[PDB]
């Protein structure tokens, strides 16, 4: 009789907890839907600004005349001057630098693969070591690797 | 794993550097007519102000997305604890009627 | 030892072949640039090709967003039923302990 | 961004075209190393997962081989003492069956 009464009190407490969580979920759902509409509105605003910018520049950038095209070569060369430690880098000697850096890149791939072979056997050896350790922990509980 | 990670970073920088050098080689023909010139910056004022409003919109979109993702996360945990409460209540109710 | 040195050489062959195929997987997006390479060969006004490539990308992006929304809803539903089972196991376990 | 900022002046298009040539060059290099003239970007994942399984088999095998070579450092006397102990208990047995 008392057990049925206690379970009824537990159901009342669970009903109060359910009411509190339903109110929290409804508030969170309203905030979620409002932030969805707002976020989609921010992408729509970004797209509207991008489209209006495209429409405004139409007459300005179409007549390019192949004259403003070489600055990209200059910017690429300048980007390479910071990225590659070569302050004297010229479009003329850039072919010797290209083959020299390709030699470093293949050396880096060979060194990466050489490390990867030992890394693969080491990672799998640690996975079996961990499996043996988990098996020992499941059978007896906490213990050191020295005792395993 | 730390040595291999360092090797992967080094390989990425070497690949990026080699690609920058390939771009210079492809662009040697473009450098040939570097003596050429043309008109520029005619309608730059509105284009730059509109680009700044667009950066404000993209940064605000980034904030909007961050606030959206964190809200989806808390809402998911709230729905998860609510579903846990629903099942506990239903099973306790089924057990009360069974008793 | 003879079988083991042969296994070490075999591992190197697998690593170089797999590394090459992995590089093409990173370059997956670059193969889509075939349209960009064809566009670059126009050497004149090409804003129509740029807008057509973008409209196709917009159609693909819209289908991907719809696909993502329905999968996210299905995943959330599966997560709530899983939590309902967890809570049902907890109440059944507590009742077994109480009995 | 390319349509909004047309002042970009095909720089990204040149970068994408050079990246397309780099993708084609990498694919040709992979067809040579893997000896697969018949290959495409869409089906390369099938040969990659196949060779990843081949590499997993080679590394998992070689791991067991490394443990076996590591324990092979034991001198001649331990093998004889263990073999004679088994033979004295069970009777004559082959070294492989010991």
């Amino acid at each position: 009789q008392e057990k049925i009464d206690r379970y009824q009190v537990d159901l009342e407490e669970l009903s109060y907890r359910l009411e509190e969580q339903t109110d929290v979920v409804e508030e969170a759902g309203e905030l979620q839907a409002e932030y969805e509409a707002r976020t989609e509105a921010t992408e729509q605003e970004v797209d509207e600004l991008k489209s209006q910018l495209a429409d405004y520049q139409q007459a300005l950038d179409v007549q390019q005349t192949r004259a403003i095209q070489y600055q990209q070569a200059l910017q690429a060369l300048e980007r390479a001057r910071e990225l590659c430690r070569l302050p004297d880098l010229s479009v003329d000697n850039a072919e010797e630098w290209l083959e020299t850096f390709q030699a470093k890149e293949q050396q880096a791939t060979e060194a990466l693969l050489a490390l990867e072979q030992k890394l693969s056997v080491a990672d799998a050896a640690h996975n079996q070591f961990e499996q043996a350790y988990q098996l020992v922990k499941n059978i007896v509980g906490e213990t050191s690797r020295s005792e395993a | 794993q730390q040595d291999y990670e360092t090797a992967k970073h080094s390989q990425h920088q070497a690949k990026q550097q080699a690609f920058a050098l390939v771009e210079i080689v492809q662009r040697r023909v473009h450098f040939s007519y570097s003596d050429s010139a043309g008109m520029l910056s005619e309608n730059a004022d509105l284009n730059d102000k509109l680009r700044q409003r667009l950066e404000h919109a993209e940064s605000d979109r980034s904030r909007a997305r961050e606030q959206l993702r964190q809200q989806q996360a808390q809402y998911s945990q709230f729905n998860q604890v609510l579903a846990s409460l629903k099942s506990s209540y239903e099973t306790k109710q089924d057990m009360l009627k069974e008793l």
